[PDB]
């Protein structure tokens, strides 16, 4: 449950502002103001989204094409949920994971 | 009759020894699988349902006959098991 946790928390990330990219030309090397340019233009798409994005005519702005949507991790979050409670000993009524599934009939002689 | 002059045969075979075919199930290891399956939700879940359900059936010694011997010694082996929770 935690590592799903931090996996669904390093994929939020991903999939909700996308992850920049940008070729320039190798004129550019590091240290220069057209790298401070560069990096001035990935940090706007990060933080300001609406300064908008300038470039000369060879620089390719572009996001990384995942070619995926992000899978529903929900249903794996309620399994491994499910499994501490069911290895607890305690029905899902009572502590609130009742989520979609039948309710009890009638029950046995005595419950869970 | 005499007794019984048919002895109590194991129940082997050339791959199933003694009702268990799978190597590693077979021996005391198969015992590290069974100890190692605690470890599931599922299965101590169900273990401690059927065990806590057992531990409340209302037991009670029932005797022999009415005859008061047999409730004597009824009573005598109730009080050896206690039944009754504590002694």
């Amino acid at each position: 449950k935690r590592a799903l946790i931090l996996l669904i928390n390093h994929g939020l990330e991903r999939f909700m502002i996308g992850v920049p990219t940008l070729t320039i030309p190798k004129s550019v090397r590091q240290g220069t103001k057209q790298w401070e340019a560069a990096k001035e233009i990935v940090k706007n798409f990060v933080q300001k989204p609406r300064h908008g994005i300038i470039l000369p005519d060879d620089w390719k702005f572009d996001t990384v094409d995942l070619k995926s949507a992000m899978p529903d991790a929900i249903p794996y979050l309620t399994y491994h949920d499910a499994g501490i409670a069911r290895a607890l000993g305690i029905d899902f009524n009572t502590v609130q994971l009742n989520m979609g599934v039948q309710a009890v009939n009638i029950g046995e002689f005595v419950s869970l | 009759l005499e007794g019984a002059s048919v002895p109590v045969m194991s129940t082997s075979y050339d791959v199933v020894v003694d009702r268990e075919f799978d190597e590693l199930l077979q021996g005391k290891d198969g015992l590290l699988v069974y100890h190692k399956m605690l470890s599931d939700g599922t299965v101590k879940n169900a273990l401690n349902y059927i065990f806590g359900r057992i531990r409340s059936a209302k037991w009670y010694v029932e005797p022999a006959s009415t005859d008061p011997e047999d409730i004597a010694i009824a009573a005598f082996i109730h009080a050896q098991l206690g039944i009754d929770d504590a002694s």
